[PDB]
Order: structure tokens, then C-alpha cells, then sequence
């Protein structure tokens, strides 16, 4: 239930989507930044790692966006107002609609989406993880035979690098176990 | 083996990975429950209640050779595994029960196989007078140890490290007239060294384990330890192994067939019980039917099959679009997602969904009264021996087991092979054995 | 508003600001008015009449032992306050002056058979007594109960008077024959009892009352709080359901069709609880046929009472289901 990661091609004009770093069947798997997805045109999207690098960010810079201005929305089914102005009553589930004051009020982007959002992006450039889960020998053998260069890993490294980093800064990976046992 | 072996205290405060915290989680769960299975299985010192064990405990990474200071990697998992599980068990007494009597036996296991040296040099780590003997003394009060306690046959003792004690803390090694005596330095076998180790381990721990119970609060204002908040017995399982689309293709006719010789009770007695009535109430349907998913058959032909067992009954063949059949469909759907997207597992039909009057979903071996089930289950033509060995497990109110040595002796093969938790893995392991 | 159908079972005509003037241009409506205040007053009267605030409220003053024209008023500190120091001062301590639970995740979804309520009525008190808590008797300074050893000392013996004269009203209630001014004089003594006993511990929490030794309180809650789960778990073996949990309640799942041995039930765990402790009392209080869960405090069900001859009245109750958007079709 997370959005998925579109990108833009930079010669052929055409859109991708990427989901998992195999780009689907078995046997014939292959790398997602390999080939650009329309059939005839036949520009290589790897060799533009920097140019994705780019749209990372300048994507992730706007889910953050969202959560810092998080909305506040009702639950009541029926009232449905859409706020910011915290209220300042509180209850046991939090604070209260000014209008349906018998009812909760619930954050729209769920923190737990932000995290797992970013855990998404960082699952698909990371594929040595995915590369070692494989279970046949022979398939697993013949891939890395074809074409895992230090080149190829190298640049995916630099991606799920930057990813990684970023939300590992710091917000939530961490539990300060020095608070959670006084 | 490790330097694991360690008596638990000074809460290690780190700052950690989430992902790594819930799987200690459940890691350390799937070491405990599993312990009390292997043991309520067999005796203690039998060879099999070792090999399983050290074959587990060393898989699930808690126990290898020598290495550095405490960062070495299984003796911190044991650490923060424990440490956190504190958190777990605050809330009753049965529960704290539990714990406490499972973490004992555990440290007995793992700790009972150290060599001797370490062992009393750890002891020595440990506290004051946990020192040793000199074997000297073995001759020189051979009579003294032998014929002072019944603890002891004939001369033969072998070269354990004896040890003096403070009488201050022998007490009961001495007043029951088991020990020879120093001025209070008793010295005794090995065995209840371990034993007092344990008591004083037990007395130390419960004191320790009530305080969190009386500090709690902080988790409330909290909500990522959600689970482990009070969300551990409940009805996940160790995990999905018999999850969603699994080996398995088969055509409809032969289910009956296959029947009579693969279906866990509590589905075999659905599935009689759907073969004569053609009919059932509105939750019922909602454990066979994700149940069949199990084999995973395509819902046109599940459909299908629901089809003949519904009309043939009598349910009105335009109703069945609008009804049943379009639920059974959307079983495959967008929502149901852990709710009905997934199959079964005992420990949801067990510890909920009560069932009523004249219904069969629902754990026999739970709700089934007693003797009936007796002669119930005696008709699927069974030495009544098994079935008295198992209605006491039964009353023992620990029931996978009992699953377990039913199929044991219905198949006649002297292992279980595996220690069952969902109904699709006993199918699976069934069609395994053909 | 609502009260002038509920218990009085009337009508209540309202005029706002702009029919005001209406009204000043009228002397029907105007005069109706006036004797729609003269029912109001009548109404408010009948609300006496009926719940007999003045003699129970009388009698609770009177055990009380404060200022009734400051009663009515409204306050817990003083009918807790200006009664305890009677005896306390028969005990010839100083105290002080003025100056300046647990939810158990209600598990919704319908329920068809007939559902049971529970009632720990006197919970407090009962626990209280139950385990001899009283100033003088704990190291205050986390805390613990001491030995029930000691002679039990001065609060839990108040409570245990009251107590005793609830069971004195209850003696002497069954006879028969009475006057039916001494039958109510019994039954709103009880009332009234009642009514302070359940007060009680309320004279604790309030921080700004006197007697805030807070300690005190939680301990109290933390013991409630093993009351309530040890129930839970031993009704649990009994084969049967337990959804909602409060401190003052117990909602359970019964899962049965009959009538009769759901009494039978009732008397068992009557009887279960009361093996864990004598002093602490439940109340079989009420039958639901088929009820729906959303929330406590807001939810729907069937009210069925058991007339006689083991038949039932059936009434709808609707506990807060409101349409606060004006706005449908
Ligand atoms: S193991 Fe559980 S689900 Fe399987 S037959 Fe036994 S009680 Fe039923
Ligand atoms: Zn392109
Ligand atoms: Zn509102």
C-alpha cells in the first residue's frame, strides 16, 4: 500500500516504474536499471546513476514535506473534517474534534507509513541482499557470470547508499534503551 | 561452549536497530516454546532431549566457541533477547510462571554441558564461595562424603570439583541430614550445586521481574513495542510457512479420497460433518473454507465444489451468485489482508472463536468433551492405550502434541518429525509421506 | 432536556430569542409561557416526587455528618471529609487543613446469544477492607502492603461499620407487612449507604482533598488492576468469552440459548470470585439478548429484564448514537 517508484526516461521520452530489482521472470530475470522499458528504443538507464540520484531526492524531499505538515483528519465516519489547528482537549485514544466532539482525530500520514516508504525505496537498490535469498545454484552462477560487474553493484551501492543514509540520519531506527529501563 | 552462560542482570543500554529488536523477539520466543515441547515430550536426560536441543539452540545462534569480551555475537543475543522479553511477561502470575519455570530449565540445559574448569571458574566469576575442593581431599574423607549422604553409591564417586560452601546457604543440603559437615563448609556433589544455583536464580529473578510489573508506564506512551506490549500468545505463529499459494495441484474428486487418510481431526470432522448436513452457519465456512487454500485450488473449481455440496442441499441456485459463492470469491481479494488472506493456524482455533451447540469448526481436542471424544476419536479405530496417553496430555491442556502423537500412531512412524503449529504443515508433511 | 421524557414522560415546549417579540405581540403564547414555566416548576418538582433527592439526601447528611445546605451544592471532599473526622478525632491524632484503570480492548463484533452483565458494585471499599489499608499501617516513604497480621486499625474499620449497616438494612429489610413509609425509609437507607460506600476512595485521588497520600492510591489501583486480570483468566478457563473490562464492570459473553442455566453460570462464577476473597461481592445485574459493540459508553443492545414466569420484557436501548451532520437526505 506504499507508492511506488515512477522515473523518467532521459532520451526515449517514456515513464518506468520500479518495483523489485529483478525485473520479473525466473530464469530470464535481469537488473531493473539495465534497458529502458519501450520494446524498440534501446538506451541503457544504468549509465545515468547520477541523473536517478538526482530524482531520489528531489523525490524523498517531499514525503518528509508531507509528514512536518502532517494533516489531521477525523474518524468519526460521518463528520470527516480535515485540519491543522491542534485542538487542545485530549481524551484516552488523544485529542477531540471541535466539531463532532464525540469522537478521536487521527494523523494522515501515519509516521509508520513514512518509515515504511523508505524502507521500500532502500529494498530495491539494494540487490546483494536479494542476489544472496536466490536459491538455485546454477541460475545464481550464470547472472553474476553475465553481467555483475564491480561497475553495475558499485553504482547501486552509491543509490541505496545515499537512501539508506538518509533516513538512517535519524528519526527512527533507534530506541534509546538508556530511557527504556530507569 | 560460549561464555554465554551468564547470570542475567545490568540491563545493556545500547541503542539499537528496530528490525534487529523484533527479531530477538521472536526469535527468543521460538527458543522457549520450543523448549517446553522437547521436554514435555520426552525425559530429561535422554540423548534425543539433548541432540534436538543443542541442534536448535545452536541454529538460532546463541552458542560457539571462544571470542572477545561480551561483543561477541550470541552471547549479546542472548542478552538483549532476555532483557527484552522482560518486558513480555509482566502481567500475570500463570505468565511470570511460565517465564521463570522456562528460562530455569533452559539454563539448567545449556549450562550442564560446560567443561569442568570453566565451570568452576565461572562459578568463581560468579560470586564469593562458589570454589572448589582439592581432590586430595576425595581420599581423604572418602568416608566422611560416602557414608555421611545417601546421595552417593558405594565408593565409585567419581572426580568431580567438590566444592566448600558457606552453611549459611545450604539450607537444606544439611538440616535433611545429607551432607558431611566442616564447621558449615559442607561439601557436596555437583548436583545440588546446580540446584541451589537455580534456586537462588529463580528467588533473584522473580524479585527482580516484579519491579518492571510495577513500573510500566513508560511503554504506554509508546506504540512501535506494540506486540510486545501484550501481543506475544496470540495468533501468529513462529511465522507463514503454510501461507498463501504453496506447493500443491489437485482435481476435486480425489479430496474425499485423500481424506480418509490426511485431514488433522478437527478438519476431517468438518469435512464428514459438511458431507452430511450441506449446509452451515456464517463464521463455520470461514475456517475449511480458507482452510482449502491450503492446497490452493482455483476458486472457479473451489466454487465448483461449494456448488454441488450447496444445491444437492437445497440452497437455490440463483441465491448462490449473490450469496456464498460471492464471498468465497472475494476470499482471493483486496481486503482479508491477515484477516482472510491468509490460512489458519491452531493458535486461532484454539484460543478464540468459541463454538456452539451442534457445530464441528473448532479445536476437538479443546472443545470436544472428554469421553465423548473418547469414543469419538476410538472410532478411527485406535489402540485405546494411545488414546488414554493422549486424553491425558489433553487434560494437560497442551494439545499440538496431541495432534502430534495422534498422527504419530496413525502413520505408525516413530518420529514427528517436525513440531507442529498450523494445520496446512501437518497436510504438507502428510502428502509429504504419500 | 432529554430528562423531561425519560423519568417524567412529557412534553417540553421551547422559544428562542426571536419569538420573543412574537410573544410581545401575543397574549395565547405569552400566557403560554407563563404556564409553561408553571409546569416547568411543576415538572421540577415531580422530579422529587419521584427520586426522593430530599429525605436521601437528608439521611446521607445525617450519617454524613456536614453542612447539608452545602450539600446539595455538590462536593465529595466534604461528605468524605466532615465524616471521617468524627472518628478520627476520636482517635486524638492532628491532621492536616485546607489551604490553596485498566481497558481491555473491547473485541467488537456482533453477538447473538444471550450476553451477560456484571457488576462490581463496591469494588473499592471491598478491596480496602479486603486487605486492612490505613494510614498508620504502611512505611510511606514503592510501597507494599504489610502483614494482614495486625489488628485491623481505623479506616477499613469505618468502612466495615458501613458495610455492617448495609447488611443490618438488608436483615431487616425482608419482612413483610411494613408500612410502605418504613419499606422506602429501608430501601433509600440503602440506597444512600450505597452511595457513600462507592464515594469512598474518591476522597484519595482528589489530590486537592486532604487525605492525598497518593501512595495510596496507587497501590489501590495497581491491586484492582490483579483483581480484574485474575478474574479475567479464571473465567477464561471456564469455557466461556470475556469482552469488555472496566473497573466498575464487567461486560461477558455467556454463549448459550437457554434461560435457566445461564443463572446457574452466573451463580458459579458467583461463587469463583468469592473463592478468591470473601468480602468482595458481584451482581448478576442484567441480560441482553443480542447486542453490538462499537465503543464503551456508545453502543446498542436489547435491554431484556426476566418478568415473571421466566418470560422477559424486551426494550431497545441506543447508547449514544447520534447524526451530528445535518446534512442527509
Ligand atoms: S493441531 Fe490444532 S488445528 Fe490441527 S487438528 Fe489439532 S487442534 Fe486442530
Ligand atoms: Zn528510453
Ligand atoms: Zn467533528
Amino acid at each position: 500500500d506504499c507508492e511506488r517508484f515512477k522515473c523518467p526516461c532521459p532520451t526515449c521520452g517514456t515513464e518506468n516504474i520500479y518495483d523489485n530489482v529483478f525485473d520479473g521472470s525466473g530464469t530470464d530475470m535481469e537488473p531493473s536499471l539495465y534497458r529502458c522499458s519501450n520494446i524498440d528504443c534501446k538506451a541503457s538507464p544504468l549509465t545515468f546513476t547520477v541523473q536517478l540520484s538526482n530524482k531520489l531526492i528531489m523525490d524523498i524531499r517531499r514525503f518528509i514535506k508531507k509528514y512536518y505538515d502532517g494533516w489531521l483528519i477525523c474518524e468519526e465516519p460521518t463528520c470527516r473534517n480535515r485540519t491543522r489547528h491542534l485542538p487542545l482537549q485530549f481524551s484516552r485514544t488523544g485529542p477531540l474534534c471541535p466539531a463532532c466532539m464525540k469522537a478521536t482525530l487521527q494523523p494522515e500520514y501515519s509516521d509508520k507509513s513514512l518509515y515504511t516508504q523508505l524502507c521500500f525505496y532502500r529494498y530495491i537498490f539494494d540487490a546483494e541482499c536479494a542476489l544472496e535469498k536466490l536459491t538455485t545454484d546454477h541460475e545464481k552462477d550464470k547472472l553474476k557470470k553475465q553481467f555483475f560487474t564491480p561497475k553495475v553493484l558499485q553504482d547501486y551501492r552509491k543509490l541505496k547508499n545515499t537512501a539508506e543514509q538518509f533516513l538512517s540520519r535519524s528519526g527512527y531506527s533507534e530506541v534509546n534503551l538508556s530511557k527504556l529501563f530507569a | 561452549y560460549p561464555h554465554c552462560l551468564q547470570f542475567y542482570l545490568q540491563p545493556p543500554s545500547e541503542n539499537i536497530s528496530l528490525i534487529e529488536f523484533e527479531n530477538l523477539a521472536i526469535d527468543r520466543v521460538k527458543l522457549l516454546k520450543s523448549v517446553e515441547n522437547l521436554g514435555v515430550s520426552y525425559v530429561k536426560g535422554t540423548e534425543q532431549y539433548q541432540s534436538k536441543l543443542e541442534s536448535e539452540l545452536r541454529k538460532l545462534k546463541f552458542s560457539y566457541r571462544e571470542n572477545l569480551e561480551d561483543e561477541y555475537e550470541p552471547r549479546r543475543r542472548d542478552h538483549i533477547s532476555h532483557f527484552i522479553l522482560r518486558l513480555a511477561y509482566c502481567q500475570s502470575e500463570e505468565l511470570r510462571r511460565w517465564f521463570i519455570q522456562q528460562e530455569m530449565d533452559l539454563l539448567r540445559f545449556r549450562f550442564s554441558i560446560l567443561p569442568k574448569d570453566k565451570i568452576q571458574d565461572f562459578l568463581k566469576d560468579s560470586q564469593l564461595q562458589f570454589e572448589a575442593i582439592s581432590d586430595e581431599e576425595k581420599t581423604l574423607r572418602e568416608q566422611e562424603i560416602v557414608a555421611s549422604s545417601p546421595s552417593l553409591s558405594g565408593l565409585k564417586l567419581g572426580f568431580e570439583s567438590i566444592y566448600k560452601i558457606p552453611f549459611a546457604d545450604a539450607l537444606d543440603l544439611f538440616r535433611g541430614r545429607k551432607v558431611y559437615l566442616e564447621d558449615g563448609f559442607a561439601y557436596v556433589p555437583l548436583k545440588d550445586i546446580v540446584a541451589i544455583i537455580l534456586n537462588e536464580f529463580r528467588a533473584k529473578l522473580s524479585k527482580a521481574l516484579a519491579l518492571t510489573a510495577r513500573s510500566l508506564p513508560a511503554v504506554q506512551s509508546d506504540e512501535r513495542l506494540q506486540p510486545l506490549l501484550n501481543h506475544l500468545s496470540h495468533s501468529y505463529t513462529g511465522q507463514d510457512y503454510s501461507t498463501q499459494g504453496n506447493v500443491g495441484k489437485i482435481s476435486l474428486d480425489q479430496i474425499d479420497l485423500l481424506s480418509t487418510k490426511s485431514f488433522p481431526p478437527c478438519m476431517r470432522q468438518l469435512h464428514k460433518a459438511l458431507r452430511e448436513n450441506h449446509h452451515l452457519r456464517h463464521g463455520g465456512r470461514m475456517q475449511y473454507g480458507l482452510f482449502l487454500k491450503g492446497i490452493g485450488l482455483t476458486l472457479e473449481q473451489a466454487l465448483q465444489f461449494w456448488k454441488q455440496e450447496f444445491i444437492k442441499g437445497k440452497m437455490d441456485p440463483d441465491k448462490f451468485d449473490k450469496g456464498y459463492s460471492y464471498n468465497i470469491r472475494h476470499s482471493f481479494g483486496k481486503e482479508g489482508k491477515r484477516t482472510d488472506y491468509t490460512p489458519f493456524s491452531c493458535l486461532k482455533i484454539i484460543l478464540s472463536n468459541p463454538p456452539s451447540q451442534g457445530d464441528y469448526h473448532g479445536c476437538p481436542f479443546r472443545h470436544s468433551d472428554p469421553e465423548l471424544l473418547k469414543q469419538k476419536l476410538q472410532s478411527y479405530k485406535i489402540s485405546p492405550g494411545g488414546i488414554s496417553q493422549i486424553l491425558d496430555l489433553v487434560k494437560g491442556t497442551h494439545y499440538q502434541v496431541a495432534c502430534q502423537k495422534y498422527f504419530e500412531m496413525i502413520h505408525n512412524v516413530d518420529d514427528c518429525g517436525f513440531s507442529l503449529n498450523h494445520p496446512n504443515q501437518f497436510f504438507c508433511e502428510s502428502q509429504r509421506i504419500l | 432536556s432529554e430528562l423531561v421524557q425519560q423519568i417524567l414522560k412529557t412534553e417540553r415546549v421551547v422559544i428562542p430569542m426571536e419569538n420573543i417579540q412574537n410573544m410581545y405581540s401575543e397574549s395565547s403564547q405569552l400566557l403560554y409561557l407563563l404556564e409553561h414555566t408553571w409546569k416547568d416548576a411543576k415538572f421540577i418538582l415531580q422530579i422529587m416526587c419521584e427520586l426522593n433527592v430530599l429525605p436521601l439526601a437528608l439521611q446521607i447528611t445525617n450519617i454524613a455528618g456536614n453542612i447539608m445546605s452545602r450539600t446539595l451544592m455538590g462536593g465529595r471532599s466534604e461528605r468524605n471529609e466532615f465524616l471521617l473526622l468524627h472518628a478520627f478525632y476520636e482517635n486524638n491524632y492532628i491532621v492536616p487543613d485546607k489551604q490553596i484503570g485498566l481497558v481491555l480492548d473491547p473485541k467488537v463484533g456482533f453477538y447473538d446469544k444471550f450476553i451477560l452483565l456484571l457488576d462490581f458494585n463496591s469494588l473499592y471499599p471491598s478491596i480496602i477492607q479486603e486487605f486492612n489499608i490505613c494510614f498508620t499501617t504502611v512505611q510511606r516513604v514503592i510501597p507494599e502492603l504489610p502483614d494482614p497480621s495486625l489488628e485491623m486499625g481505623i479506616l477499613p474499620r469505618e468502612i466495615r461499620k458501613l458495610v455492617e449497616r448495609r447488611k443490618q438494612v438488608k436483615q431487616l429489610m425482608k419482612q413483610q407487612d411494613l408500612n410502605p413509609d418504613l419499606i422506602l425509609q429501608y430501601d433509600i437507607r440503602q440506597k444512600a449507604l450505597k452511595l457513600t460506600a462507592n464515594s469512598m476512595y474518591g476522597c484519595l485521588g482528589f489530590s486537592y482533598s486532604r487525605f492525598y497520600a497518593k501512595p495510596l492510591a496507587a497501590l489501590v489501583t495497581y491491586k484492582g488492576r490483579e483483581i480484574l486480570m485474575h478474574t479475567k483468566e479464571m473465567v477464561q478457563k471456564m469455557n466461556l468469552e470475556v469482552i469488555y473490562g472496566d473497573t466498575d464492570s464487567i461486560m461477558i459473553n455467556t454463549n448459550s440459548t437457554n434461560l435457566e442455566e445461564v443463572f446457574k453460570l452466573g451463580n458459579k462464577v458467583k461463587s469463583e470470585v468469592n473463592k478468591l476473597y470473601k468480602l468482595l461481592e458481584i451482581d448478576i445485574d442484567g441480560v441482553f439478548k443480542s447486542l453490538l459493540l462499537l465503543k464503551k459508553k456508545k453502543y446498542a443492545a436489547l435491554v431484556v429484564e426476566p418478568t415473571s414466569d421466566g418470560n422477559y420484557v424486551t426494550k431497545q436501548e441506543l447508547k449514544g448514537l447520534d447524526i451530528v451532520r445535518r446534512d442527509w437526505c
